[PDB]
């Protein structure tokens, strides 16, 4: 089987710039190769079949070109629109197969993070759960860190933490952290806070209450 | 002096408009308005005509199919091998944008490209014996292929072969498998080949994949004294006994300084 | 004109089969070859296969061809694929499509692509979920802006859909994608409105877990 390595996972640009993906083949399959678009939660959209023939509606910026092992995908002018996956599939041999796929993120000036606590609510309590939900939303860059703390003493155990695809408008990203614990457990601590470390602000975003 | 190009004797010539012999005889999509046509004084065809072969290859002993159509003045197209005959095989499939018909992707019309079924390409087997009077003049062909995965998902066999017999004729093709440039945005090729079916005589086909099989052949239904003519000119209402490439002259005297290919053969030239 | 109108999400016991479809609608069936992907999340796209509708043509992956089989219905324009054994790594998204040139042509790409098929392989028990509101902390914020929050948990399996107010408020939404944990989902999901929008007005969300065949609501009440 041919294998078609995409050695680049993410990729970066600005509006206006000119990225490139490259993809190598495993062996010749000279131009049978096509690059394919897709979005998050969407199925994939053709771009250049033939190496580098552009597929009908696809906008002249999409260009392909190489032969043979090496072919690189140029989208020149970068377009807000292009915040997308995209991955190449040769057809010469069978069984077909495809690139992993690299993901093409928007830059962005620096966004800090909202940060948003919440108490478990008075109808999980009823049930023996309790748990204490912690949002940081629209922050850029994507790298962030959080840490809870109960009773000013950091607990990792019970957290399960969830992140959002950049956003497709503001070009941002949000995290959602979650320390669950059981109704006694919640009970015999005060204070609950989750801090926030992030490029935005020299000392960690905290936000914080108390049971009472 | 002269005129254009205008008919000889009694009989019009056939003129091929920017379609080759091959494709009239293949029947390239093209060339549609020559299918039935009567007979013919002598044959024009354009220098480079732009209809030949819809999809990209050769046709085999070219020069002497058209040595041998210098004598024949009528065809009578007959079925040989109905394209509804196949039962093992798909006939209705192989079509290709290469050989356009009003937009729609086409091929030629007097031969049949056969493809799998089943996921199966069973071994041909088929004879077609000229019960006819006359000879007949009969067409069919290879597909090359560009590499293996396409010989795969047209005809499953890997490895295939063609084989031709008649009682003078022994003819066994192998498909060539290999990369090649673009033609008509096709990367394949597809070799014809031709033969004289005496009456009574047989052909016998056997293949295994890449078979582009006969439907239609050609009766020879007259022998008189043609020629395949190069001119860009056209008809042309006149009427002459001797033709030239360049234009028309009636009445006789051994003036003739323009070409010494011409049909009726009356002197004189340099 | 083309589409490709692939069948709706399926929960399978390991072991089990399942037999999703594939409608076509815009042109000549049996002229194009139709396409069947596998996409899994942290792995590349697949290839499973191929067939031709109407012509009893079939190609398989090496690696599928005990999983999948095959079959096309021309008087119906729907192709079918089987997926027999059923186990935990054939729990992905199905994606069947079209070759972009017709049956004799060498350009294998894909024009047309269907919207995908979730299969799910669990012994795991169907679980509606529990949803819970968030409401800001106790205290008056300088505002501005006021985030709000729906967390739903312990549900099985995906997917579910929140909406804020049926769907009337879709402005800063962030619906987080779910986390597995036992073999339960968990989902949170915020939004964020003017301090003179709530609680003068009122937000719900409203989530809805087809699974279970269940859609519940829960107003954001002030206070905790
Ligand atoms: C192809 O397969 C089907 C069985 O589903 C059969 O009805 C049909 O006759 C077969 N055709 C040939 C040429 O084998
Ligand atoms: C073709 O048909 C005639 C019919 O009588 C038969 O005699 C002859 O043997 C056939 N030719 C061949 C090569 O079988």
């Amino acid at each position: 089987d041919i294998v078609m390595t995409q050695s680049q996972k993410f990729m970066s640009a600005s509006v206006g710039d000119r990225v490139s993906v490259t993809c190598k083949a495993s062996q010749n399959v000279g131009t049978h190769l096509a690059w394919y678009q897709q979005k998050p939660g969407q199925s994939p959209k053709a771009l250049i079949y033939s190496a580098s023939y552009r597929y009908s509606g696809v906008p002249d910026r999409f260009t392909g070109s190489g032969s043979g092992t090496d072919f690189t995908l140029t989208i020149s002018n970068v377009q807000s629109g292009d915040l997308a996956d995209y991955f190449c599939q040769q057809y010469n041999n069978f069984p077909l197969t495809f690139g992993a796929g690299t993901k093409l993120e928007i830059k962005r000036a620096d966004a800090a993070p909202t940060v948003s606590i919440f108490p478990p609510s008075s109808e999980q309590l009823t049930s023996g759960g309790a748990s204490v939900v912690c949002f940081l939303n629209n922050f850029y860059p994507k790298d962030i860190n959080v840490k809870w703390k109960i009773d000013g003493s950091e607990r990792q155990n019970g957290v399960l933490n969830s992140w959002t695809d950049q956003d497709s408008k503001d070009s941002t990203y949000s995290m959602s952290s979650t320390l669950t614990l059981t109704r006694d457990e919640y009970e015999r601590h005060n204070s609950y806070t989750c801090e926030a470390t992030h490029k935005t602000s020299t000392s960690p975003i905290v936000k914080s209450f108390n049971r009472n | 002096h002269n005129g254009k190009l205008c008919d000889l004797d009694g009989v019009k010539p056939l003129i091929l408009r920017d379609c080759s012999v091959a494709g009239w005889l293949l029947g390239n999509p093209m060339c549609d308005e020559f299918i039935n046509v009567p007979e013919w004084s002598y044959i024009v065809e354009k220098a480079n005509p732009v209809n030949d072969l819809c999809y990209p290859g050769d046709f085999n002993d070219y020069e002497e199919l058209k040595h041998l159509l210098s004598r024949i003045n009528h065809f009578e197209k007959i079925q040989i091998i109905p394209k509804s005959s196949w039962s093992s095989h798909e006939a209705s499939l192989g079509v290709s944008s290469a050989c356009p018909y009003q937009g729609k992707s086409s091929f030629f019309r007097n031969v049949v490209w056969l493809i799998k079924k089943n996921s199966t390409y069973p071994t041909i087997k088929r004879s077609y014996n000229n019960t006819n009077q006359e000879d007949l003049l009969v067409l069919w062909g290879i597909h090359h292929p560009n590499d293996a995965a396409e010989q795969t998902k047209l005809y499953q066999n890997p490895t295939t072969y063609i084989s031709v017999g008649t009682s003078t004729l022994n003819q066994r093709l192998v498909p060539r498998i290999a990369t090649r440039s673009k033609v008509n945005g096709q990367s394949g090729r597809m070799e014809f080949f031709w033969t004289i079916l005496k009456p009574n005589d047989a052909i016998n086909f056997e293949s295994n994949g890449n078979f582009i099989a006969p439907e239609y052949a050609y009766k020879i239904v007259k022998k008189g004294d043609s020629t395949i003519m190069k001119s860009e000119l056209e008809y042309g209402n006149c009427n002459t006994k001797c033709q030239t490439p360049m234009g028309a002259i009636n009445s006789s005297m051994p003036f003739h300084n323009i070409h010494p290919l011409t049909i009726g053969e009356c002197p004189k030239y340099v | 004109q083309v589409q490709l109108q692939q069948s709706g999400a399926e929960l399978m016991k390991p072991g089990a089969s399942v037999k999703i479809s594939c409608k076509a609608t815009g042109y000549t069936f049996s002229g194009h070859w139709i396409e069947w992907v596998k996409q899994r999340p942290g792995h590349g796209l697949e290839w499973i296969g191929e067939i031709l509708p109407g012509s009893g043509n079939i190609h398989y992956n090496e690696k599928f061809k005990g999983k999948a089989t095959f079959a096309a219905d021309t008087s119906s324009n729907t192709a079918y694929m089987q997926l027999s054994s059923l186990t935990s790594e054939d729990s992905a998204v199905y994606y069947c499509a079209r070759l972009g040139t017709t049956a004799v042509e060498r350009d294998w790409y894909f024009d047309v692509w269907g919207a995908g098929t979730t299969v799910t392989v669990s012994l795991a028990d169907p679980s509606a979920p529990s949803v819970y509101p968030l409401a800001p902390v106790c205290g008056d914020t300088t505002g501005s802006s006021v985030t709000l929050g729906c967390l739903v948990k312990g549900y099985f399996p995906e997917p579910v859909t929140l909406t804020w107010n049926s769907g009337s408020l879709s402005s800063g939404v962030h619906t987080f994608p779910a986390v597995l944990q036992s073999d339960l989902y968990t989902l949170s999901s915020s939004v964020t409105v003017t301090s003179s929008t709530w609680p003068s007005q009122s937000i719900t969300c409203n989530v809805a877990h087809p699974a279970s065949s269940t859609k519940v609501d829960k107003k954001i009440e002030p206070r905790g």
